[PDB]
This record gives C-alpha cells, structure tokens and sequence, in this order.
C-alpha cells in the first residue's frame, strides 16, 4: 500500500543521514518474559485486604493503590518490597538486537530495567546513561541515553525509579532537564515508538500541546500497532489529525491472538530494510538516477577517474585506463546496461526528450574524460592529452589582459582569481575571494563555495610561508629587509585565522552539501598527495623489477595505466583552476613520473634479448617528450632529469 | 590519442592427460621472468670432463585478473603439474594490422605463490598467483614457439 | 587576583571541551552604529504626541511604547517605521571575531540585525540559524545560531519581530520551541555573558526560572562588567548570591568611561592570550600540568617517540633520538623545571613523599621510554635497540606453557588471545574478545579495550582475504580443498560484519580516552603505513641523491635514520600485541629498505677519499649484518628480491 | 645504550670588514658535498700546449639553525663575506678520550639560498640553509683547518 511503504522509505531517508531515536516502550521489557505490574500491586493489595479488584483498574486506581499502600504502611516496608521484586535477572530477546541493529543515534527508555544498556553492552557501542537531574550538566558525550523514568543504579529507593501517584504530581519539579532534553530530542530527530498501546496520556497531551506550539510546521513522528483485531479507520483519522502517524502490523502478517513476539519480530523485518541500488530494474530509471546523482556537479567540468568511485560508494572499481569493473555492486547491471547502450543506436532512438536533456548534459564532461567501455569486450585503447591552462602555457601577457577585464559572473570571478593568484601577488587576490564568499549564497552555489574556501586557505598558507621565507633569510639574501604586505593586512589576516584549522572545513557545512559532494572532499586535508604517490612508489619499484626477463607485452608493459593517471591527474587542478600548482607535492609528482617514463623507455632499448625478449613488443614506445612534459621540466624539475639521471 | 600504448594479452590454461578448463583469462599482469644463474659448483674435478652445460635455470610466470571458472572448479569441489599455453599478438610497424601471432607453451608449470595477503583495505579480489615452469628428466620440456604470419 | 586566576583557568577549561556557547549582548550591536532602541523609542513619542519625555524612560514604558502607536495608529507605519529604521547596513566590529575566535557550540542573539550572521558566514562555518517555529523542524545542520531577538530575513513585518508588548506577554506561546531548546542549550554547555545591558536582564528572567529549582547541579554562566562604573563588593555578593558569576572590566584595568573598545578588548585578549600555559608560576604547578596528562601513558608498552603526537597540544617537537625542541611555546616553561629538577638532587627533596614517588615513577617512564636529554644539553647519547620479544623470535613452547592456566586480569587475557592468534588458532579469539568486551565495561580502563575491538576487524580482514582464494587457490597449489571453518562461524561472522565498520571506532568511545588517549588515532586507520610510506620514500630520495652525489653528512642523516625508523616500525605494533604486524606487502615495506640498505652500503663500499675521510671518521662507521637485520631476512625473505639483490 | 650513537658540530659564521658575530648551535644534517669533474676545455692547437690544470673544485655547505642574533637582526630590521668557521672535534677509537679539537675554516662564502620552501604542512621551523663556495682572483682562500692534537 502506498502508506506503508511511503513511511518505511521516510524512516530509511531519514537513517540515512542518522537522525533516528528510538522510543524504548515497555514492551519490549515484558517482551522478555519480565513480570509487570500486574504482580507488582497484587501484595500491596493483599495488604491492604486479602483479594485484587476485578475487573481493570481505571488510570486512576493503578496510580493510587500504590501511593495508599505507602502513605498507610511505610516508606521501608515500600523499599523492602521493591527489592523483593526489582531483583530480577534476565537475558536478552531478539528484539533488543534488531532495535540496536537499526544504527540509532540517540536512546530513551521509560521502562525501569537496565536490560536496553547492557545490549547495547554487549553490541559494544558507547552510551550516556542519564537518569537523575545531576547527569545532565556532565554530559560525557554527544550520544545520549536518557531515561527519563528512571533506573535502579543508585539502588531501590524512592529517588530511584518511582510509581508514586504523588511523585506523578510531582512533575519536573523534581527532573527538569529531563524534560528539557526529551522536549528537545522530540523536537530535533524523528521519532518512532515500540512497545507500548495507548496508555500513556501523558505523552500524547505532550505531543498535543507540542502541535499546538509550532502549529502546522511539526514533523510527525512514528506509531506501531500490536493489536490482532484491525484499528478503525476513524482512529487512525482521528489520529492523524491529532498529528500520529500509525503503522499497524496487523495489515502486514497474520498469526494468532497470543502470537505476540512474533509480531515484532514481523515489524523489525519491514523497518530493516535500507538500501537504494535495490529499485533499479527499469532501463529508463537507470539513467534516471544517474543523471539524479551526477547532475549537481555541472559547474565542475571534470573529475578524477580513481577518485570517481568515491561518488558511487565504491560499487564499481573504476580502472584508470578509462574502463571500469565491478567492485560492490550486488544488484543490476546500470553500467552494463549504459555502456551496451553506448554502443547500439537503435536502444539511443527509444528514448524521449526527458532523458535527451541529460544525455545532453552528460555528453560534454563524460568524454571530456574519456571513458569507454568495461575492461571485458575493449579492444585498443587511447587517451587524449591536452592542455587549455594558459597559466602552464607561459604567457603571462594575455592573462594580464584578461585581469583587466571586467566582471563577468561568479564562475568567471573564480577564473580571474586564479590568474591573480597566478601572478604571485595575493592582495587583490584575497579580497576578491572575500567578496565571493560574501555573495556565492546569494547564488547558492555548492561546489564553488567549498573550492573557494580551500582557494584562500592554500592562498593563505602560500603567503605565510613565503612570509616565513623572507622571515629571516630576506635579509641575508636580498640586503634589505623587503615589506611586500602591508602590515595591516598581515594583522586582519592573522587576526581572522587564529584558529581555523581545515579538518572541521568539512564538518561544518550544511549537510546537504557532502550527499551530493562526497567525492571532493579529498582536496581539503594533508592527503592531496597520499592517495596519489602511493601507487607511483609501487609501481616504480614494480617495474624497475620487472627489469629486463619478461613480464612482456606490446601495449600492457609497464607505464601504461601510469600515462593514463599521469595526464588524468595532470590537468585536474590544472583545468578546474585550483592553486597549489606550485608545491613541492607536484615537483615531487612530475618528477617521479617522468622518471618512471624516461626509464621504462631505455630499460626496453638496451635490454638483451636472446629469442623472446624481443619477440614481446617488437615496437618500443620510446619516452618521445611531449611539450607538456618540456613545460613540467621547466617548472617543477631540480635534477631536471639527466643532472642527476646522467651520471646515473 | 596522444600517447598510450596498448594492447591485450590472454593467458589460457589446461590439464595434463585432462579436458579440464579452469584457470583465469586475460590477466593484465600475466607476468613471466627468465634468468641463467651460476656459482662455484665445478670448483673441482678428475681434471678429464667434457662438459656438463648445467647452467642452472629459473622461470616465474604470475597471472592475475582472477574469475578462474565455475564448472571445473565446482568438479573438483566434490598431482599432474597442469599444462599451459599461451598467446601473443605481434603488429608490424610498417603497417599496424593484425597479421602475427606468437604461440607460447610449457608442458609443466607448478603455481607457488604466497597465501597471506590480509590488506586492511578491500581490494577488488585480486588474487594474484605466481608460477614455475619445471621440467622432466626425458626431453624437450621450456618453451615451444609457433610462429604464425605464413604470408 | 586568585578570583580572576580559577576563573581564567576554567574558561581555558571549557576553550577547548566544547562545553563553550556563547550569549551576545547589546553592547556589541550598539558597537556598530546600530541606531539603539531608545531613539525608535524616542520617534514614536514623537509621532504620537509631537513632544519628547522629559527624564528617562521607564523600564515597562520602553516596549509600552510601542504598543500605543501600534494601537492608535496601526502596523501601517509600524512596518513603514520598521523599513525605514532598519534598512542600513553597518560595518562589522572585531568583538565578533574576538567571539567566534575560540569556536563555540552555538551562538545565543539578542539582536535584530544580521550582524552576527555576517561574522559566522565569513568565518567559514554555516550554522541553522532559528527564528521561528518553522525553522527548528527544518535544521538539518548541527551548529545553529539562535536569534531570540528575532532576524527580517521573513521580511519587514512586526508579526516576526518580538518588540511587542503582547508578544512578551505571550512569549511562552508563541515562540516556546526557541525558549525550551535555549533553556537545554543553558543547561548542557557552559556560558559566559558579554556586551548585555541592564534594561531588561533576560538573567533576571531565565535565571529565575532556572534557580527555581536547581538545587546542585548548576554550572553559573559569568558576566563580564562592562560599564564604566567599578563593581561593588555589595553588587558582587547579590549577585554571587543569586547565581552570576561577575567579572568587572575596571578589576583588571580602567579607563575612560567612554572608551568601552579599550576596556572590552583588553579584558577579552587577557583571556584569550593564555594558550595553555601563562599562570603556572610556581613549582607546586609544574608537576599537576605534566602529571595530568602523562599519568595515562604508563599504560601503554612501548611508543614510537614519532608517534609522541601533541603530548602537550604540539607544544614541541619531540625528534628520534628523544631531544625536546621547542614547537609552540610562549609562556612558562614547564617542561625544563622537571627535567632540571631530575638534573638536581637538593631539589628534589623537596618534593613530598607523594610528590617524590610521582617523580621517581616519572623519571621510571622517562627511562623506560628512551627520552634522555633535550638538545639544548644533548651530548653522547645511547638508546637501547635490544628488542624484547616472544613471538618475533618464535619460543613457540613458551606460549604453550603460557597458555595453560586461569587469569585473573584482563590484560592476561588479552596477551593470551594475540599470543594465540599469532599461533594461528583465530577461532577462540573471537570468543575472548567476546569475553573482555562483555566483562571490561564496568571499569575505567579502555585503551585495552580499543585495541581488543581494532584486533577483530583486522584478523577477520586476514580470514575473508583467506577464504576466498581458499575456495579459489587453494586447488592452485596443493591440489586438495579443505575446510578450516564450519558454516555457523561463518555466518556468525558475517552477521556481525554486515552491520560494522572501522571508520568510526575513534568516534564511538567516550570523550575521556579521547582527551588522555588521543594519540591512539593514528594507527587504527590504513593509510597510516600509506602516510609515513611517503615520509620513507622522501627519504630514500635524499639517501639516494647522498649516494649518486656521495656527500658526506655528519652525525644522524644516516640511513639508519631509515632503518632506526625500520625498527621503528617493527617494534610498535608488537609491543602492543596487535595482529597488524600480519598484513600484506607491508612485507614490501620492509623489503624496499631492505635491498635498499643493501644498496647503499654496496655502492657505499667505494668512498673515494680526497681529503676528509680519514681525519672525521677513522675506523669508519663500517656496515654490519646485524642480528634484527637477520631476524627481518628469516621472517620476510621471498625470492624475487634474492634474485635481483643477486645480479646487483 | 646499546648503539644509538651520535656525535655533535658547531658551526661558525663571520661577516667581513668588521668583527660582526654569527653562529649556528648545531648542525644535524651538516651535508658536506664536494665535486671534481670536466667535460672538455681544450681546443688542442699551438702544437705544444706545455700546461694543462684545469679542475672543477666546488665545495658545499648546509647548515641548519634556530639562532640568528637579535643584535643586529633587530636593528637591521629598523653584504659581506659571510665567511664561515666550522668548528668540530675528533676522538682515539684506542682511547675513546676529549684529546683532539679540529677546525675548518672558509674566508670566502656567498650564500646561494632557494626560496621555494612551498609546503603544506607547518614543520618544526627547521630553516635548512645551503651554501656555495665563492673564490676571488688572487690566491689561497677556500678551506683552512687547525690542529689541536698535540701531545
């Protein structure tokens, strides 16, 4: 039914990004073959006569016999029976696993054992039991598991865990931040309950005066209905109008009448569910949710190849030679299904304009890249090396001329900023991108945001460590003590970065950004170059191995994917215009690199080759330099090659 | 376009005395090595050889890309050193057309490679194998070149 | 002033916990040519009755006001007084920087303009800012900026606007939502006053309703006395007594009662300015600091001096060999007493009884942790690289003597179970985790317990990286299949590690081990030996260029310096009884430095001496085969290196 | 105390034409590097050519230090032959005894400093300085040591 399943898929929407508390009702305690109430009254009644009322008691009475039995027999008489019947010891059910097994964030509880702690004991994760109004103001954690009824830790007593009539008058008079915080947390997360019917009016005249407050702005929270027999329709309007959204089991599974746990055991098996690759089977929904996913990311114009799997949570393993191969994908094949309709027109002409305009739209950066096919059916391969950065083509002239130009729009804003940046001076720079973080939300733009804040933190960084370069050293080398910065602008600088450090960059921006952003955010911390240099160490030692007995073939020897990362990687900052293109990670990156190329080509010119050695690739590639490569040379090389890579 | 180069090599797999067919194809690695090594193990001798040419000889051979078979494998679910062949496509550089092949074949090889891998991050299977080409006390045995482009 | 002094030292407690929010007051806002209220007070006198007040306004009249023209004449020039009195901008003040400076939980506003927002938008950080009953359901974001005051981005409109006199007499209904998660946000963080007035002390209010029963669990905000006018002893005590905590801006230093920038300024950088160590004084105060944070670290085994991340919030740079340099100090050294007083033996009489034990216990660690001498007196040195091992050396009987008993603590335990583990039986290990897990949560001790959790992800990596090829290669190489594993294991496995992860196990243990233990962050992540591979790479560069150029470097630029972090290395995580020595080419980490030191001293086997040779160092230093190098070739060695390392 | 060995070096540093004091603490790299090398420099005519001694002789320098001194730094603030004088000693392997002080002294250094310290991370200052040896026409200069081993 549309009902269900559109409240199942709200649950797992919102688990999804981890805002789910859990309401530990108290049947799940009873669910647990723990004695209820019911015993628990029947001495207080036998004392005060001989015989339990038939019948149910109203709200009232199951309040007032045990507020009677105190104010007429004792508080030590009540305590001593409150250890004759809280001493009770029990394991756990299958229910306690499946409620921590749904990942929750935060716990409440209501019922007075201590059973819902230690599960999550033994499941090993770290909680903040919270049961009296001094636990508060000590929160040693951001997880909180409040109680607001009430534990038996500090013993048996009145101030432990109370069923006082009088104690219900006694409201937060005596637990305020109890309530403070439950108000909060009603307020702050969804909310679902579990184990419990409708005996509670005190929740519900909460909730109603709560819907009463934010008026038609309130989020409706969650019900379970164990009943066998079918709730009626005008309850569940009835309800829905008081603000409850009920989800009733019995419209999913039949049992018997004294089922019971198994019921449960039904309702954990339709919340478990969470997933969002399972639901593509049709061939159109395929590129739907393609296009759905990569759309947010037009302003960019291109994205690494092995970085890319990180968009699609690492299903497929995307090889660097522009084919890709499974890696976690248990469903459908939507690669497989997009890559055979690459290739075959006549699926293409099957298709309306609704999925023309973003085929349209992917056309441009998908072969701006250039991936092909899988790794299965692809026969020779080739790559396109290109580079537009004027900045690497060393004509200072013409970005000089485009500096003076005018202004434009907020991607033409970030592109001058990069040629200032470009020339070396930072001034203008930095207050140009004062003013587009001042006014990038006035066109809500994501990725740019982002970019530009790690724009001014390298711009930042640059400036002081040259400053620490001339901090000392100027004066020796130069003569004269050069001031390039005024020191005022040295003062609001250090005077606005105190303190910020860039791992939290990513930690404290609106939780919509990273859903759709997943990917980029490796630019932000030290590892702009651990992922990378990783592999180009391996590689090096693999190949300078390899040597000159085999492992041999034409086009698959040696540097091949290396070519392939080396010009995908090239050009990323190189063409999106991010700044660091001058540090030592990328002298270091080129460098190695073009090591890697000059000596694969001359350990296959010189190598012996008795009958096999070169009957295997009888074509050498060469290492025939590029003026790509004669531009790297001249800006990020030392040895430059031969000054160390002659004598050696 | 610019520059890559490429091309495709299979490795393909068989069972001596056998039609079993269960091995990985198309290893991107399928890595091979060759070496003559030798030391003072003649330092020595009657003062009347005539030669012995021992010359002693070593051979790896690694394949990975993994996804062996199905069928064979679930046979053998329920000691003939194998046998291997292998294949290489050669291209003039005159021309660029698919005109040679190279024929490749050991009649022994026996798989010893390392079983501890354990990399904290998943990797995509990657069950790399290496492998020894031996060889008999009768004859023959190494390698067996055919050459293809009868034109 | 002592006063002044646990004041400051606490709020250096609460910079850094996260417990800080801060709570903006008037004066801030009035800072910035803001037209205060009293002159809109004043024009609507005007507009009503054509005449001013004679004398000042009384404390109702200033929002009694407003409710008159209201009435009489209408929101019409309510709204048309709101445009025209409200739409200037105003440039921002540095006492909003001051503020954000030291990165609150949230922020608290009492003003209608935007200010506050410009701050937090050009600080870096997007906070859900909450104005209404809509906005609280909306935040999805976890930092928010709560405007109690009320913002006009809804427009210039008196409905949106809390300056009414209705409004605060229906305050508790019609924005309640805000009111109850300000009340939380009071009670869950510390507080601190700045820039509020004395017109209608929102203290009075709140502080009122929370004293109404806050019996003792009660943290009292402090205010900052920002008036000209010196605070009284009799003021101090009212309010002392009812539950402020109040600071006088003229108690540290006066000036002009005008000039509240100079005042305001200088009180907030005295507080700011102590780092983390400015009021030590004494020697009674050297020893606490280092004791509280150093008290944890005789826990651990063995620690690799790289690893001595921020022992003192990176304070200093502890380098190899165990000299101190110093990195960010500023204030009292506190790190020199102690070692001179370690230097000294009068001193150290002077130190109580249970001051003296600490020392000795302090200088047992120091020598049981290499640390010798700080460069300043760094002379002739040597540190002991006797390894202490069981199992890198491979006296299997004396695990199976060592496993035959009953332990008592869980230590034993664990040493048991990686003993175990090493022998291969991984089955029962699974069990004992189990045990220590489930037994180790009543006691506060818990670096025992991370690493007993970071052991199960490991080795089941190891067993699912086994299995695989076990089902696969295992007929590769000896024929026969085979099966080490039942299936209920295997599903119990799986079903625990379907729900799991290792991303967040730092995050999910309490905040106590991550303030003592947070140097324990490191290694349980991957890319660690993927981060000081890097570190070893750019070594082997220079070590490399020192050879191809053959310079001579003098002292510790030795390859030792490689292999030193080679052992390193290869004590860490073995000391601690980790499983992560038994991973997968970390084997080639060792094997890189291995040929590679085998290289270097090949090459090094040919120094052409010219000149200095023989004066600097006769008898060189001469390359040895040391015993832990042979204990690396018989625990690492393939075939592949003796190969290459033999036709080299 | 088992071979974590290590010695130390003191480094001296001296501005010409007045007596202006700077030094460096220590020096933990100290890598010292010296380069004899040709190409060719001969045209080969005259018959005779009666001389040839040309020898590229390039001495390096790189020393590490916190310590610049304020006393003039200051006012500075507000060249000359940075002539440098490393100071060291040496001991008696036999002996293992304080006996022998060495100096190296150089009367003509030019600073050659790179000012391309780009990096990401904040390191533990460590300001690295590299050093060219600088010779004039007349004669002498380059390295001058002293000894103090007499016994």
């Amino acid at each position: 039914d549309n009902n269900v399943v559109e409240c199942i898929k709200e649950i797992t929407e919102s688990s999804r990004n981890g805002k789910l508390v859990f309401f530990v009702g108290a049947g799940v305690s009873t669910l647990s073959d723990y004695p209820q109430w019911w015993r628990l009254v029947d001495k207080y009644h036998e004392e005060l006569y001989g015989s339990p009322k038939k019948g149910n008691y109203s709200s009232d009475e199951y309040l007032r016999i045990p507020q009677i039995f105190y104010n007429v027999k004792g508080e030590m008489a009540f305590d001593g029976i409150l250890k004759d019947f809280f001493q009770v010891d029990k394991p756990t059910n299958p229910i306690h696993d499946k409620i921590l097994a749904m990942n929750p964030a935060h716990v409440i509880t209501t019922n007075y054992d201590n059973l819902i702690d230690t599960a999550c004991w033994k499941r090993g994760k770290y909680f903040s039991v919270i049961s009296a109004e001094e636990d508060v103001a000590n929160a040693t954690s951001s997880r909180y598991l409040l109680k607001v009824a009430g534990d038996f830790r500090k013993g048996f007593k009145g101030e432990n865990v109370v069923l006082k009539e009088d104690d219900y008058l006694n409201y937060d008079q005596n637990y305020p931040l109890i309530s403070n915080l439950m108000k909060t947390i009603i307020a702050t997360h969804t909310i679902v309950f579990i184990g419990y019917g409708l005996g509670d009016y005190n929740i519900n005249m909460l909730l109603n005066w709560v819907r009463k407050l934010q008026k038609d702005s309130f989020h409706k929270p969650f019900f379970i209905r164990t009943d066998p027999s079918p709730i009626e329709n005008e309850t569940l309007i009835y309800y829905e109008n008081k603000g409850l959204r009920i989800i009733d089991a019995a419209s999913l599974i039949d049992s018997n009448e004294y089922d019971y746990l198994e019921r449960y055991s039904a309702v954990m098996d339709l919340l478990i569910e969470s997933q969002e690759n399972k639901f593509i089977t049709k061939d159109d929904e395929v590129i739907d949710y393609i296009y759905g996913k990569i759309s947010p990311l037009f302003a960019l114009q291109y994205i690494r190849k092995i970085d890319l799997k990180h968009v699609f949570e690492y299903d497929y393993h995307f090889e660097v030679n522009g084919t890709v191969v499974r890696h976690k994908n248990k469903g459908f094949g939507y690669m497989e299904r997009f890559f055979e309709l690459k290739e075959s027109c006549d699926e293409r002409s099957k298709l309306s304009k609704k999925q023309y305009e973003r085929f349209n739209a992917l056309f441009n950066f998908f072969e701006k890249n250039g991936v092909i096919c899988m790794a299965k059916d692809a026969g020779t391969l080739n790559t396109s090396i290109e580079i537009n950065s004027l900045a690497y083509h060393g004509k200072y002239d013409v970005m000089k001329k485009f500096i003076e130009e005018q202004s434009v729009s907020i991607e033409d804003d970030y592109k001058k900023a990069f040629f200032l940046a470009c020339l070396g001076r930072w001034e203008e720079s930095y207050d140009l991108y004062s003013n587009i973080i001042l006014n990038s939300i006035d066109e809500s733009n994501g990725c740019v945001y982002y970019l530009s804040q790690i724009n001014r933190y390298r711009i930042y960084q640059s400036i002081t460590q040259a400053v620490t370069q001339f901090n000392g050293l100027g004066l020796l080398t130069f003569g004269r003590h050069y001031k390039p910065f005024t020191d005022e602008f040295l003062a609001r600088i250090e005077r606005e970065m105190t303190n910020f450090n860039i791992d939290d960059l990513f930690n404290g921006m609106p939780f919509e950004f990273q859903k759709k952003y997943k990917i980029l955010e490796f630019l932000s911390d030290n590892q702009f170059l651990y992922d990378d240099t990783v592999k180009l160490f391996e590689l090096t030692n693999k190949v300078r191995s390899e040597m000159s007995e085999g492992s041999y073939s034409f086009g698959m020897s040696s540097d091949i994917v290396v070519l392939l990362r080396l010009y995908d990687n090239l050009r990323f900052l190189y063409e999106n215009c991010l700044w660091s293109v001058s540090f030592h990670e990328f002298h270091q990156y080129i460098r190695n690199s073009m090591s890697l190329l000059i000596e694969k080509a001359e350990y296959e010119r010189t190598r012996d080759i008795d009958e096999l050695g070169f009957s295997f690739f009888g074509k050498k590639s060469g290492f025939f330099m590029e003026y790509y490569d004669f531009v790297n040379i001249s800006r990020h090389f030392k040895i430059d090659d031969i000054k160390n890579l002659e004598r050696s | 376009m610019k520059t890559v180069i490429q091309d495709t090599a299979d490795v393909y797999f068989k069972r001596k005395s056998d039609g079993k067919l269960v091995f990985t194809a198309e290893a991107q690695t399928a890595s091979f090595s060759q070496a003559i090594s030798e030391e003072k193990l003649r330092g020595g001798i009657g003062n009347k050889p005539l030669y012995i040419l021992k010359s002693e000889k070593e051979i790896n051979l690694t394949v990975k890309n993994a996804f062996f078979d199905l069928e064979w494998l679930a046979m053998t679910q329920g000691s003939e050193r194998y046998e291997v062949e292998y294949r290489t496509i050669a291209y003039n550089p005159d021309t660029e057309e698919v005109y040679s092949d190279i024929y490749i074949q050991f009649p022994n090889v026996s798989p010893s490679g390392e079983f501890e891998m354990s990399l904290e991050n998943g990797n995509a299977l990657a069950p790399e194998i290496k492998f020894e080409a031996l060889a008999d006390t009768d004859t023959d045995e190494m390698a067996v070149v055919i050459e293809a482009s009868r034109d």
